[PDB]
């Protein structure tokens, strides 16, 4: 079952091709169109998606295809609207179904890819920028958005809390390096919405903090301030997700995102993790999590379940579980 | 030719309520330019304007990542967060193409940045941060637009005595 | 021959051409482009019961308009010739607006862009449509400038009919003369850019 | 609310409302009206789940042009409405053709009818249709001396572009204003009847 | 199984309601609803042969008496006819289908005259043959047990009916050349002058009357002196002559019995009478219409509405009209 | 009895030798034109029509006097209309049903009895009387107004290759 899933949601404009949501048979991205091509440029999506059809159809021969993903939501109407409208009309040209992917339903998956035998009754934290999030993945499959950021993403706080450091890019890699250094019990910054009745997190709460320390005061050393700020938020993360992977009743928890890739917090859940006897999972080594081998995959599993979309469905770029 | 009016030492509740103020005497195709720094309080800023549009405050938060947060409302508040942005087509395309709706409001945190591309009756509003729990704010008022005046002014003087 | 034009400029506007028919369909309401578009294609071609692959040459609208409309329109037209490289005829939406008026000698084609600014284009129709003034954003008093000077019989204003019948029409005519291009040789006619220009040298003179 | 019209006074042109929703469909060419008219309405309506008896209003092409084309169309009309008594709006075909066109102005509707003469209009498009030059025929010359005098921007000659959306719009209006008909009062302009007067008065 | 349906073939304008075949719950028509147009005044008027100014009240009274819900099947007259006359009650016809969400057929104004053999004798067996002989047609068909028909024999060149109308005319009589034509021929000598048989012992079963209609002409051209009903009888008796021979010499060679008239022609005292003489003589069974020439009203195709929708054999709504149509 | 219009007799044709110049008339034709034919019953009239449906590319077989029918419409290289007008007596008919054909200007028009209603048909019309001689031959009358031309030409043309025969 070849299917043909298009990404125009991220900044790299991907076509992918993938035989029974495994063997993978021809990839193309934008990315991979320049210094193997030492023009088409950054995420120009009408542009570019062309072009990786053209290549897609010169190796794939085009019966062979039988279904057509390709995202709908999260991300912006413009960007959504050529992937998903390019598809569509595949669809209609192929005489093929078409399927709409749920990006952040599809990033929740390819947990159970990381590990073939990971067993699907699991709570799932994903703390990138643009999402921070605590949620059910029922033994169905059945997820909802139980606990949510109100204001800011943990990657939004890790990256703004580094340039009012001084610090380099990217955000959180800087902090959590430099912090490697310092004394994360230096500074009593604040954990907002800990200990509460809420699965709810708010951040903006400690970049002011933060930044109203700096103003104050002086003499402080970097790292120490650096180190005090990661393990606020990963004492605001680990608790709540263990507080509610308890609450609810589950012992295998996931960790999708970039904040994902914390020492500190790799670290602290792991002491969690080895001492209530609970199974921890992250997703892979050169996080790409992100190509259209995702939404082809995402899209195989949907049209294996014959739950196809209809040709009037539009973008959602606030699209969630 | 344009008002600023000056408001000092502001509470973050009264900070939303003059956002809540400006935001309902709007009448179309407008333009709020939210200038400030990390922490400023912009954001908060939307979060009072929303009010006015009968939505709930807390669909508000940082579009910093998602470049474009959409508040459809009484009238639908378009919300931009140019920190991130990489790519000036956004402006040229994306962001021209929403200027052409008339019945809704744009606002836009960093819109102090890439100053040729937003109109000369934009409407300006600088946010300071003179206090741990306090904010200094001067919104500069187009002449074109002295139907706020009045109606932002009451509230000026509402504060002072 | 078998021809889909459509444009997607403004309203959406789609000809059909199977032999010796022409089918001509028009969606004007609430229901975004992307809601219908295809819907309709796929409706059309079920109903004239021919395949995409049956098509000899596909029209699109590129030219200047409605970016979200645009964007759906093009897209959609690749999604469909892409399996078979089917021959793209693009159209320049505003020289179809022209050739949809039914008419002889100057016509100014104008839609209003930002705050205070047109595209516009000026087109002398005799036969063959010429181009006095090509395509390009000018200012709300720049426009009364071009209209005095080029002085047309004929404005189309904001509100900008397409007769499908033409899009076919001229979807032919460059199939013919050997003028049309590769899905993937697409560019559309984003005037939206030269805006912004437009401002920095007005704010400039104080 | 819920509007069908349709003139087959040249070739289809059917135009439906469903409150929010105007499609218009118009065919060309070989498949003669009774062909092509009966089935795009039925594909039409059903694709909009709309029964006929649902309907504020049908409107009718009457005015000018074919017989056999309007014929067609208004018997086709005649059976939709007759069931139910559906208010139906005559529609003026060169009334509909001037309508469509985008330029205000003097504005000439000419239709070379048999060999040597033209049905043919003067209509100036300004607030709404103001009624200079009633349907009527002429001479090839006649014609000429009509465009002599009014000296129209907008030649519409033998090709009369008929845009649905009007013909929708106009139907709306003609429910409104109470000038709507029943399905048994509808009186075709069959401008050809008054060709055999003006020629068997000329030899 | 209520069957509206719609006659417009030619001068008649009609609308019929049948329910499972010979039930008859309406037959209104033009003909009829303008000797009671002298009743109270005149304002909603129908004309003569104005089938679309017509249609409309027609179908008006009808749907008055007749709840349209109830029409279950709908059939027009789709030809032969004139086009333009056809594709209004056709056209119509297809309306009405798509309005009740019930079904259409277009029928056979010929399958129809046909089948009106059945209308005035429910009790026949449909193994027949049938010689149609109206102005329209002359024609020789084969009705199955099943009921299809081919036709097998035809003019190349006039109806009887028209050689009737036009030598009436050569010899200055009334209109309808043939009654006048009968009515004279009576006191005349039918073997006084002998005219061709055009195709007699010919081995095909197709009619020719052109022959005739000039070998008079030339005979009067030609001939002072001679009694106007000789040429009469004598012409009439070339057209029984050839009629019968070719009728007969098929439903026996076919073998067939039973044997069927239709056409005002049918109406002819001297073919009848030796139509029935040839079948007292070879013991076959012949049949005729009574004298009540209304050969064209909307109960005939109804019927072929109701018989066509019972074996579910429907139509499509591109259906055209055909003129140029026969069996 | 007086149009002045352009004679081009002919005189004892064969019945074959009318067909054949019928078929000369209407094959120097592209679309538009009308032809009136006339003389009494039993002339040739019908007949005469069986000569013009060779240049559509159809065999006679379907020309049949179309008395009852009005208007039999014989479709090919152009769509030839046959009407005879003996039996008509709505003239609604003519203004109506007739004239919506005259607006189709590439295909040919041919009567039966035209000159019944002589001047509801236009000028640029063409007549084709039928008179008759032997039991077998006919003599017959062409007519050109000064609208047509380049026929007289081709007409008397033929004459030559099938009456020295
Ligand atoms: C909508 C889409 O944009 C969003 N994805 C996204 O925002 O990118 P992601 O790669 O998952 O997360 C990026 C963030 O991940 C943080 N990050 C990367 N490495 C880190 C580390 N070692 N420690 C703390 N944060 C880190 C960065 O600071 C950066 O802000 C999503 O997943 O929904
Ligand atoms: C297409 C339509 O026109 C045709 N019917 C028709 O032409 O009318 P109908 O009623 O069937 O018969 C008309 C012919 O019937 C002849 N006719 C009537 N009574 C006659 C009689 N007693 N003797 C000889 N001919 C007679 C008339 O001369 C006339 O030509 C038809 O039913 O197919
Ligand atoms: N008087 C005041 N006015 C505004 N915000 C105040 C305030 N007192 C405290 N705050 C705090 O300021 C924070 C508001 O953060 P934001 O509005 O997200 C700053 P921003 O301008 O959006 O910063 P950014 O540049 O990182 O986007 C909250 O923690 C709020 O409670
Ligand atoms: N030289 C000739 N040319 C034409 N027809 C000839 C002829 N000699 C004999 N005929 C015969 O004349 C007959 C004329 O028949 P038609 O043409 O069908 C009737 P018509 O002359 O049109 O008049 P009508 O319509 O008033 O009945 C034919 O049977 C034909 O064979
Ligand atoms: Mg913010
Ligand atoms: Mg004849
Ligand atoms: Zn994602
Ligand atoms: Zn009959």
């Amino acid at each position: 079952m070849r299917v043909l899933g298009i990404e125009t949601s991220c900044d790299e404009t991907a076509v992918a091709v993938l035989d029974d949501g495994k063997n993978v048979v021809v990839n193309f991205t934008v990315s991979q169109i320049e210094v193997h091509q030492k023009e088409v440029a950054a995420r120009h999506h009408l542009k570019n998606l062309p072009i990786l059809l053209k290549k897609a159809f010169e190796k794939v021969p085009p019966e062979t295809v039988d279904v057509v993903a390709a995202t709908y939501g999260p991300g912006l109407i413009g960007a959504l609207l050529v992937g998903l409208s390019a598809a569509k009309g595949l669809a209609i040209s192929l005489e093929k179904p078409f399927v709409g992917v749920n990006h952040v339903e599809a990033h929740v998956q390819a947990v159970f890819l990381a590990n073939p035998d990971l067993k699907p009754p699991l709570v799932v934290l994903m703390v990138s920028g643009g999402h921070t999030q605590l949620m059910k993945v029922d033994e169905d499959y059945s997820m909802e958005v139980l606990g949510e950021t109100l204001d800011d993403s943990a990657g939004e706080a890790f990256d703004k809390v580094a340039r009012l450091l001084g610090l380099g890019y990217p955000g959180g890699p800087v902090i959590d390096r430099v912090a490697k250094k310092g004394d994360p019990e230096k500074y009593s910054f604040p954990r907002p919405m800990l200990d509460d009745d809420s699965y709810n997190f708010s951040f903006a709460g400690l970049k002011t903090s933060v930044l109203y320390f700096l103003q104050r005061e002086k003499g402080y050393k970097v790292e120490d301030v650096a180190a005090s700020f990661q393990k606020a938020v990963v004492d605001i993360l680990v608790e709540k997700t263990f507080r509610l992977a308890r609450n609810l009743g589950i012992r295998k928890i996931a960790f999708v995102g970039g904040v994902a890739a914390n020492s500190m917090l790799r670290e602290e859940v792991r002491k969690r993790a080895e001492r209530w006897n609970y199974e921890v999972f992250f997703p892979p080594l050169e996080l790409c999590t992100d190509n259209a081998l995702m939404v082809a995959k995402a899209g195989y599993e949907k049209a294996k379940r014959g739950m196809f979309s209809p040709l009037s469905l539009n973008a959602d770029p606030n699209l969630n579980v | 030719k344009m008002r600023h009016l000056r408001f000092e030492n502001l509470t973050e509740e009264q900070l939303k309520r003059l956002a809540k103020i400006l935001t309902e005497n709007l009448k179309g195709g407008e333009v709020v330019i939210l200038s400030g720094n990390l922490g400023a309080g912009k954001t908060t800023f939307v979060k009072g304007m929303i009010r006015a549009i009968g939505l709930d405050e807390k669909m508000v938060k940082s579009p910093t990542f998602t470049l474009m947060n959409v508040y459809p409302g009484l009238k639908t508040i378009y919300h931009l967060d140019l920190y991130r942005l990489q790519d000036t087509d956004f402006l040229s395309l994306d962001v021209e193409d929403i200027l052409e709706d008339e019945d809704g409001i744009m606002v836009v945190e960093w819109g102090d940045l890439f100053d040729g591309f937003w109109p000369e009756d934009s409407i300006k509003v600088k946010i300071e941060i003179a206090d741990e729990s306090h904010r200094n704010v001067e919104i500069l008022i187009p002449e074109e637009v002295n139907f706020l005046v009045e109606k932002i002014e009451r509230y000026r003087k509402e504060l002072q005595n | 021959m078998n021809v889909l034009a459509l444009d997607t400029s403004q309203r959406i506007r789609i000809g059909l051409r199977k032999g010796e028919d022409l089918f001509e369909i028009s969606y004007t309401g609430e229901k975004k482009h992307a809601e219908i578009l295809p819907v309709v294609v796929k409706k059309l071609l079920d109903e004239l019961d021919l395949k995409v692959k049956d098509l000899d040459v596909v029209g699109v609208g590129i030219g200047p308009g409605g970016l979200t409309g645009l964007r759906v329109g093009i897209a959609t037209v690749v999604g469909l010739v892409s399996p078979y490289d089917i021959p793209v005829a693009p159209l320049n939406s505003f020289e179809m607006t022209a050739k949809s008026c039914p008419a002889d000698g100057v016509v100014l084609v104008a839609r209003r862009a930002r705050k205070g600014y047109h595209y516009c284009a000026v087109y002398l129709k005799d036969k063959g449509l010429n181009p006095l003034k090509e395509p390009s954003v000018v200012s709300d008093e720049e426009l009364e400038e071009i209209t005095k000077e080029f002085s047309p019989k004929i404005v189309l204003k904001d509100d900008l009919l397409i007769s499908p019948a033409v899009l076919v029409e001229e979807s032919e005519r460059l199939f013919r003369e050997k003028k049309t291009i590769h899905y993937y040789e697409i560019e559309p006619l984003y005037l939206q850019k030269s805006i912004a220009e437009l401002n920095w040298e007005k704010k400039k003179r104080g």
